[PDB]
């Protein structure tokens, strides 16, 4: 699978799991950030690695983090 | 792999003798056959014009393959048309180069096989330890000695052949 | 040439029977899973 | 000239080169 | 599922990923799971011993097949007019006028004639008959032997070395210099002045009769008193016939310069002199490091100290030591930078100088060894900057180089990268820009108006060396000189007669054409060091990835996000200055080839008339050298030029194939693919039969590869069918 | 990555100072610097002088001539060293 | 490997079909052979009767 | 029975038994073999000089090729001669010559190959190279080819008396 990571830098936006295809990213409470939440991955078995959660990231440097690793069934995005 | 009869193992070692007691018999009988002139136009170099580009040597006289040599090699791929068709279509009772892979190992024969005068497992083991041996005894000879296999052949039989 | 025969003998031996021998081998050890 | 029993020593050794080939790479395999 | 033994990664891929995957990633030992760093140095020690087995099988197989199926006893007694034959052909595929065509090199057979050099090469070192090319190929059967008993035995667990042994830079460096350059360079003098020298001499000598044969009639007296100068008495003479008694000296050592009359080549007394010179030098290099008995040096201790005290490279070469040997990519990067210079001083010097009896005539050879030797070359100094970004990548510890010379570097990143930009840019605007400046005025009717800028500066080092023919009377051309006077009573009359006479490719004569392509050389020699150092430099981050080093040394992109992060990777600029590798090399042996076979006519300046636009480059060498090359078959017939008049075209194939992995990428395929697998599953009596690998199309980085190596192979093979058929078919 | 080794004897050589410490010398650390000064001096005389008597070469030139003519180098490190010495107090 | 054979799909059962594929292979080749040998029209590409 | 005319290698096996185990020749008889062999190469390679000589006559401008003809003489005449020089060496002195005294050396203290039956052929293919070599400096091709038929004559007479013995081992 890949590894998708999120750094404290997360302001809780909302966008990268918005932008998440495949309902690996969920909001969890964190007071860090003024918002009151922060992005998790509990699910990188379903990531594709398309990156549009780094895309949506609007931190400087994009706290979602994918990492793509080993390729299986789910995440090549095969149908067959 | 291992796992199938192949490899070192008693499987391979009777497979290797019957084919080394059968290539004992192809020696002996192309000695004999070849001694008499029974191979007819054995000198006769075959031509490109007729069987192509397979047929070229390059020995410096003829640039072709020799009709002995090629009928001695049909006869070889006749026999082996028979080896394919029984290693993959094998009889009923025969037995079989590729084991399946949940198999029981026929014991190793040891140092030697109890000796039964009868058409038994043993006897064609002995007989094919000895073969493979002696395969390896005449190209030997003939290696070191400079002479034909065929000549070392007649020679060891005391020319009974030819 | 000496040993002409050999070129005859080996070149079909090399060229054909190794890659065949060799990438049925390699496909059988690619797929297998134990 | 080449004899060819001194092809056939040639193809010996090589032989030979074979066989500790096939051992080098199963050690590197392991 | 187990293929990738080394990888679980890849052997849980269900798709046909894993088999390329596992077939690309199996040389990189360090990035295998559980690793250590015992076993990584272990089995690369007992692979670097296949590597050399290899080589020595490599090296049998050409004697061998020479000695078997060559013509070297025909060809070392008329080496000027016998072609040499490489090895026979038995091709099942050939018509009988192709099997006719082959049967060149006065043998009975159809022939591959050798564009190696090899003839020439064991001419000169002394082999007379294929007995002892044969003898040589069974030595080095044993040698390849002995070396895979060796990779095998040092992976047994008493032999298995430790990290200790492996990172003695000081025995290591002490051992190589003083016994593996010296000392064998040292036993190759003794090689030439006890074989290779009498044989050139006519005089056999064999392990027969060389311990019972001097090499000199005096004999190890002179050197065992002080005497040395009656080594180089009575050298050979101007009249000698390489090979034969007439005309021989009984020198053994000599400084005479030059070439020999008759081979055209360098003196063997001269080569044995240069290895015992280069021998004793090497070996008293190789007493300079500390190992076990108190004298030496420690490197530790010489890389420390190595700080100027200005500060201006700030801790300097502190902790270089430690990052050295701890980095095998830093290692590897050192070693192929340093081998890929060598083997260009080896394309270059042994044109200008051939050692070799009887080459230099063989114009085949010689544009073969070059052009050889430059693509070895370029691919080894790719690969060298390829891993100082591996390095950078994998083994760069930024807390343990503080503000060495390799921090410093990282540090002013951008003023390196930026002035290779600026330099690139500068050359490549006026040197294309003074080319189709004389294009468009030569087209125009008008080649006086052409900008024909003279080497003046290569032209003065010619001259400097004693080339007469720019009149500049510098050092060497200059007769009452300092330098000429004190190289006269040794190696200066044979220079100058070899430099001032026109019959060699020594210090070519050079006009405008020559300045042009050497700065166009230079374009693409900054242009190639500017992508490759800008990949090493930006390698463990960017502003547009400041991560890059956690994502490794050869990933895809960072996906569409952040603008396009496309060709991002280190790697990929490793890919990209590849075909600028390929573009300068290209430009090189397009360069030394039409250079050379303008001279090899005796029309030297149409090569000086058409090389200072591209016109000339595209017609007077391409276009009309092309002609023996594509007329190796048509419809009247073919010739022994056909299989390269095949090859150029496979080339230029292999090539065009490699456009469609570098332009249509993987979304297309992945989609074409998709289709392909419904249909297969849908026919019937076809789907019977099932894939186990879940078929896919290649992954990004794993195409830009595939179209790297068809890019390259047919950059190779058209190269190669052109530059040999060319040559061949002309023959000059 | 594991501990690299270096000859029994190897000491800390990393300066920052005007000199570094005179063990970057190895066994001339306990040399004066007028000795290294004289020493340099002297090897640059004789170097230049065993140099310059054998600048045309001969296929005789005097052994003696072409191994004092390797002192012109090595004058270089000597004074090198004699710079080293002095500041250090030596 | 299963113990069961009906099925193309079964390892027993490839290896039964790959058996009946070489026999009657070597069968139809070998018919072909004898046919085209026996009949002249066959050895042409049927411009015998031209 | 005899040996190779291009390999120059034993050609037929035709208790003195060649099987290597039951072998009877000495090591001094199989390096007489070897020997033997390569003075039959090297005699063998003198048709070839002859029929090199004749194309040179016959051509439209003739010209002896000094190169050819002393190339072709310092590769097989001179191995010539030092083949039936070694023979002569181990006929006379025996057993010593075969290594019997130790690694060749200067000052090898055994009898000289001159005082052998079998020299004086040797003494005439020495007067082969140099009318060989004479000749092409002349530019007399009768002379090459002539002389080179002596060299011929005198290797063929050389290995009938010798009746070396062939070791196919
Ligand atoms: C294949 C079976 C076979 C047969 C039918 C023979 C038959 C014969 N061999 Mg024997 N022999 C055999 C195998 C055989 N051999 C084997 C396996 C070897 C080892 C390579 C030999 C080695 C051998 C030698 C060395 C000689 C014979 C000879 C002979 C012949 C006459 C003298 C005699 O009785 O020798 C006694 C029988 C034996 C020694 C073996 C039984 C005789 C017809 C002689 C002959 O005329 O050869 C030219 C002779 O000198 N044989
Ligand atoms: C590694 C160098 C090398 C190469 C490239 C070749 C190339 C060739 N050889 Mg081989 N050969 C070599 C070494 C080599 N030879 C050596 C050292 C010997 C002495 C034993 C021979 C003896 C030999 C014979 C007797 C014949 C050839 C023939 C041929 C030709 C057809 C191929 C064939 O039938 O192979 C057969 C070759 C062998 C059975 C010997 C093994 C060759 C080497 C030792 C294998 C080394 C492999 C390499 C190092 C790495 C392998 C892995 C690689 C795939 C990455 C081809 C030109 C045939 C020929 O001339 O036709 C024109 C032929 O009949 N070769
Ligand atoms: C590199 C080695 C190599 C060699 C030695 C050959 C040899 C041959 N090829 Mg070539 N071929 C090769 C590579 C090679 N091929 C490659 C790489 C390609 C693809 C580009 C081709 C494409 C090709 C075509 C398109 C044709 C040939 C043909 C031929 C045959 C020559 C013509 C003739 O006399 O007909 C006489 C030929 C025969 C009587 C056929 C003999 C059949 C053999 C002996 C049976 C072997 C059993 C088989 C190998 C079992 C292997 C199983 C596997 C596990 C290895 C000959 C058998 C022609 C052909 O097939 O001939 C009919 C032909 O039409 N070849
Ligand atoms: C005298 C002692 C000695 C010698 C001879 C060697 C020799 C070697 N060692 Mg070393 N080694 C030694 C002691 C020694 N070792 C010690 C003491 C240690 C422990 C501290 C090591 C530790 C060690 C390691 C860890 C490794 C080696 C390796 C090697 C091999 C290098 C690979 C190669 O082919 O390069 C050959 C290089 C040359 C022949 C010189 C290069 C010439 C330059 C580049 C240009 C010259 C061009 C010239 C004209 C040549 C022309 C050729 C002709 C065609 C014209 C080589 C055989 C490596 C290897 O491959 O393992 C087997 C390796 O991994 N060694
Ligand atoms: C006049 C404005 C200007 C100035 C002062 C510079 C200054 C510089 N540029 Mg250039 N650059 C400019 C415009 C300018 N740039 C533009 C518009 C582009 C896009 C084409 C570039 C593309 C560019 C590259 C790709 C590179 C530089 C480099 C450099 C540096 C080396 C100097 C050099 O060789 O220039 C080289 C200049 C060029 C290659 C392009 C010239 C572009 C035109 C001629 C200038 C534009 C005129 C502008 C419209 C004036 C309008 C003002 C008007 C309204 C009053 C230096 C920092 C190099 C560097 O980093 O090396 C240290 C380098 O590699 N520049
Ligand atoms: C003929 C083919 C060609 C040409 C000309 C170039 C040109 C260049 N490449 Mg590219 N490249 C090519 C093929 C080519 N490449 C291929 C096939 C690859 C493999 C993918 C690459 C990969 C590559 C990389 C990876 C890099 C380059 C770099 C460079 C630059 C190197 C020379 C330089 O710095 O200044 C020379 C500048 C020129 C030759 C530009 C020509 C000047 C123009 C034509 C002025 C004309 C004005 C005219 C009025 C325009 C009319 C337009 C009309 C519509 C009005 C330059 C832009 C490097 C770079 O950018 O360094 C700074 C770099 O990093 N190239
Ligand atoms: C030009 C470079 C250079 C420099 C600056 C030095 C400098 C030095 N060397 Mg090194 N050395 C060099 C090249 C160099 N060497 C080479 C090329 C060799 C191989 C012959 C050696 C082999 C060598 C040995 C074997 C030893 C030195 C030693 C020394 C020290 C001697 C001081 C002295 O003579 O006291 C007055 C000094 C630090 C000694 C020492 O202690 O090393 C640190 C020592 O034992 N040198
Ligand atoms: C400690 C080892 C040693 C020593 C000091 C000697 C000493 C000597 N040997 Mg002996 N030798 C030895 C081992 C040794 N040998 C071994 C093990 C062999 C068997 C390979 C030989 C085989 C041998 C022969 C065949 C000859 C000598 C000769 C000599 C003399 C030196 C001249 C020469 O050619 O050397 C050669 C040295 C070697 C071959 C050793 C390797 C001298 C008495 C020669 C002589 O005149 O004999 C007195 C002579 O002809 N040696
Ligand atoms: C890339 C590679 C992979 C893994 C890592 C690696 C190991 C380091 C590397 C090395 C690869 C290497 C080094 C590969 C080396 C490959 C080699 C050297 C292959 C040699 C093959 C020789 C043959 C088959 C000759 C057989 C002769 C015969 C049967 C003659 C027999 C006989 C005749 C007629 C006459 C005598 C009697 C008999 C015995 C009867
Ligand atoms: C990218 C990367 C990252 C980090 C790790 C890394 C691997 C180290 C690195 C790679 C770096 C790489 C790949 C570096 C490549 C570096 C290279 C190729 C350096 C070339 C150096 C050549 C020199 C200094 C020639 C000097 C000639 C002279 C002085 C001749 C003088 C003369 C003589 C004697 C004779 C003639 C007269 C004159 C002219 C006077
Ligand atoms: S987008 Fe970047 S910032 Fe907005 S939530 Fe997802 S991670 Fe936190
Ligand atoms: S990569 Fe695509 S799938 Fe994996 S998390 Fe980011 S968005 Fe969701
Ligand atoms: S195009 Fe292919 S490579 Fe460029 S970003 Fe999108 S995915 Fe990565």
């Amino acid at each position: 699978s890949h590894s998708v990571k999120v750094y404290d830098t997360c302001i809780g936006c909302t966008q990268c799991v918005r932008a998440c295809p495949c309902d690996v990213l969920e909001m969890v409470s964190w007071d860090g950030c003024k918002a009151g939440q922060i992005a998790s991955a509990p699910r990188t078995e379903d990531c594709i690695g398309c990156k549009r959660c780094e895309t949506a990231c609007p931190t400087d440097f994009l706290s979602v983090r994918v990492y793509l690793g080993g390729e299986t069934t789910r995440s090549m995005g095969l149908a067959y | 792999f291992g796992g199938r009869g192949l490899g070192v193992t008693v499987n391979a070692e009777r497979w290797n003798g019957r084919h080394a007691m059968f290539g004992i018999f192809a020696m002996v009988m192309t000695s004999y056959m070849k001694g008499h002139g029974l191979i007819p136009d054995a000198d006769k170099v075959l031509d490109i014009a007729q069987w192509g580009p397979l047929a070229a040597v390059w020995d410096g006289a003829g640039n072709g393959i020799s009709n002995e040599r090629a009928i001695i090699l049909i006869a070889h791929v006749h026999v082996l048309v028979v080896s394919v068709i029984a290693a993959i279509a094998p009889f009923g009772f025969q037995d079989t180069l590729v084991k399946e892979k949940g198999y029981t190992p026929e014991s190793p024969a040891g140092l030697i096989p109890p000796f039964k005068t009868g058409l038994t497992a043993e006897a064609e083991l002995i007989n094919g330890r000895l073969a493979m041996l002696g395969v390896i005894s005449i190209v030997t000879a003939s290696l070191f000695t400079g002479t034909s296999v065929v000549d070392t052949i007649n020679l060891g039989m005391g020319k009974i052949l030819y | 040439m000496t040993a002409a025969y050999l070129p005859s003998i080996l070149v079909p031996i090399i060229g054909l029977i190794f890659p065949g021998l060799v990438m049925a081998f390699a496909f059988i050890y690619i797929e297998q899973d134990e | 000239m080449i004899s060819d029993t001194q092809i056939f020593i040639a193809l010996i050794l090589a032989l030979v080169s074979l066989v500790l080939a096939i051992r080098l790479g199963r050690a590197l395999y392991q | 599922t187990k293929f990738p033994k080394f990888s679980q990664a890849l052997a849980q891929d269900p798709a046909t990923r894993r088999i390329w995957y596992g077939l690309a990633t199996a040389h990189d030992l360090e990035s295998h799971d559980g690793m250590t760093e015992e076993n990584l140095y272990q089995k690369i020690f007992a692979s670097h011993f296949g590597h050399l087995a290899v080589i020595f099988l490599w090296t049998s197989g050409n004697l061998f097949h020479v000695a078997w199926q060559g013509n070297f006893e025909q060809w070392v007694l008329n080496p000027l007019k016998v072609k040499p034959i490489a090895h026979a052909i038995w091709d099942p595929h050939f018509g009988q006028p192709a099997v006719k065509a082959f049967t060149k090199g006065g043998v009975s057979y159809p022939v591959n004639i050798a564009t190696s050099g090899v003839y020439h090469w064991w001419y000169t070192i002394g082999m007379r008959s294929n007995t002892d090319l044969y003898a040589g190929s069974l030595f080095l059967l044993f040698l390849a032997g002995v070396f895979l008993f060796a990779g095998w035995l040092h992976l047994q667990p008493k032999f298995r070395p430790g990290l200790s042994w492996f990172k003695n830079n000081e025995s290591r460096l002490n051992h190589h210099l003083s016994g593996l350059f010296g000392f064998s360079s040292l036993a190759w003098s003794a090689h030439l002045i006890h074989v290779a020298i009498p044989e050139a001499r006519g005089q056999h000598v064999c392990w027969d009769n060389f311990t019972k044969v001097a090499p000199h009639p005096a004999g190890l007296q002179p050197f065992f008193t002080g005497n040395w100068g009656a080594y180089a008495a009575s050298p050979d003479t101007t009249n000698h016939i390489f090979g034969t008694s007439e005309g021989a000296g009984t020198a053994i050592l000599t400084f005479l310069g030059g070439f020999h009359p008759q081979t055209q080549a360098l003196w063997l007394t001269d080569i044995a002199h240069h290895h015992l010179a280069i021998g004793v030098v090497f070996i008293f290099a190789g007493h300079m490091y500390r190992t076990n008995w108190g004298i030496g040096h420690s490197l530790k201790e010489i890389l420390d100290a190595h700080r100027p005290p200005g500060g201006r490279l700030g801790a300097g070469h502190k902790g270089i030591f430690e990052t050295l040997t701890n980095s095998l990519h830093f290692q590897l990067g050192l070693a192929l930078a340093s081998l890929g210079v060598i083997t260009s001083l080896v394309a270059q010097h042994m044109y200008a100088l051939p050692s070799y009896a009887f080459i230099a005539k063989d114009y085949v050879t010689q544009s073969a060894l070059y052009t050889h030797h430059q693509y070895i070359a370029g691919f080894l100094m790719v690969g060298a900057f390829a891993h100082g970004a591996i390095f950078f990548v994998r083994d760069y510890d930024p807390e343990q180089n503080k503000n060495n010379v390799l921090a410093r570097i990282l540090d002013h990143k951008e003023a390196i990268i930026s002035h290779l930009s600026w330099v690139s840019l500068f050359l490549g605007f006026h040197t294309l820009g003074i080319y189709v400046h004389n294009d468009v005025v030569v087209a125009f009717g008008t080649p006086e108006k052409q900008i024909l800028v003279e080497p003046v500066f290569a032209q003065w080092i010619q001259a400097s060396s004693g080339k007469a023919l720019y009149g500049f009377d510098v050092l060497l051309s200059s007769t009452n000189s300092v330098a000429a006077n004190a190289s006269s009573n040794i190696w200066l009359p044979g220079w100058l007669e070899a430099i001032n006479s026109g019959k060699n490719s020594l210090f070519l004569p050079i006009g405008p054409g020559d300045f042009l392509i050497h700065h166009a050389i230079a374009l693409a020699l900054h242009t190639t060091t500017l992508i490759l150092v800008k990949g090493a430099l930006d390698a463990r981050g960017s502003k547009l990835m400041p991560d890059k080093k956690d994502f490794g040394y050869a990933f895809p992109c960072d996906g569409p996000g952040r603008g396009g992060t496309c060709d991002i990777s280190a790697w990929d600029a490793f890919y990209l200055s590849m075909f600028w590798m390929l573009n300068t090399i290209g430009w090189v042996t397009f360069y030394w080839h039409w250079k050379h076979i303008t001279i090899w006519q005796g029309n030297a300046g149409q090569f000086n008339e058409s090389s200072t636009y591209i016109m000339g480059w595209l017609r007077d060498y391409l276009w009309l050298n092309s002609s023996p090359l594509i007329n190796g078959y048509n419809p009247f017939g073919m010739n022994s030029l056909s299989v390269w008049s095949w090859m150029f075209l496979f080339g230029h194939l292999i090539w065009a194939t490699g456009f469609m992995f570098l332009i249509s990428w993987r979304g297309y395929w992945q989609e074409l693919i998709e289709t392909l697998v419904w249909a297969h599953e849908r026919t019937p009596l076809a789907n019977l039969v099932r894939w186990k690998d879940k078929p896919v199309a290649l992954s990004i980085v794993q195409a830009r590869l595939v179209g790297l190596i068809h890019f390259t192979a047919g950059y190779i093979f058209t190269y190669a069918a052109f530059v040999i058929a060319s040559t061949t078919g002309k023959f000059g | 990555f594991s501990p690299v080794p270096s000859p029994e004897g190897t000491k800390e050589t990393y300066w920052e100072t005007k000199a570094p410490s005179s063990d970057v010398l190895g066994i001339g650390a306990g040399v004066s610097s007028g000795n290294f000064a004289a020493a340099s001096v002297f090897a640059a005389l004789v170097g230049g002088y065993c140099t310059g008597q054998v600048i045309p070469l001969t296929v005789e030139p005097n052994p003696l001539f072409l191994a004092g003519s390797f002192l012109l180098p090595y004058s270089w490190a000597l004074h090198v060293a004699a710079w080293i010495q002095k500041n250090n107090g030596k | 490997e299963t113990e069961a054979k009906d099925q193309l799909q079964t390892a027993k059962g490839w290896r039964q079909f790959t058996s009946g594929w070489l026999v009657g292979s070597v069968g139809g080749a070998s018919f072909a052979y004898i046919l085209i040998s026996n009949i002249p029209f066959l050895q042409t590409a049927g411009m015998s009767m031209l | 029975a005899s040996l190779d005319p291009k390999t120059g290698f034993p050609i037929q096996g035709g208790s003195a038994g060649c099987q290597p185990m039951t072998q009877a020749a000495s090591i001094l008889d199989k390096q007489r073999t070897v020997l033997a062999g390569k003075i039959t190469v090297a005699a063998n390679k003198v048709p070839v000089l002859t029929a090199a000589v004749d194309k040179m006559k016959t051509a439209k401008k003739p010209k002896l090729d000094r190169d050819y003809v002393l190339r072709y003489s310092a590769l097989y005449l001179t191995t010539l001669v030092d083949a039936m020089e070694q023979y002569c060496l181990r006929d006379a002195n025996g057993a010593k010559a075969a290594g019997g005294a130790g690694l060749p050396k200067f000052k090898e203290t055994l009898k000289p190959a001159s005082s052998s039956s079998l020299y004086s052929y040797v003494d005439t293919v020495k007067s082969g190279i140099a009318a060989v070599s004479a000749a092409a400096k002349a530019g007399d091709f009768d002379g090459v080819n002539k002389a080179a038929g002596d060299i011929k004559t005198a290797a063929d007479s050389f290995l009938s008396t010798a009746n070396p013995p062939i070791i196919f081992n």
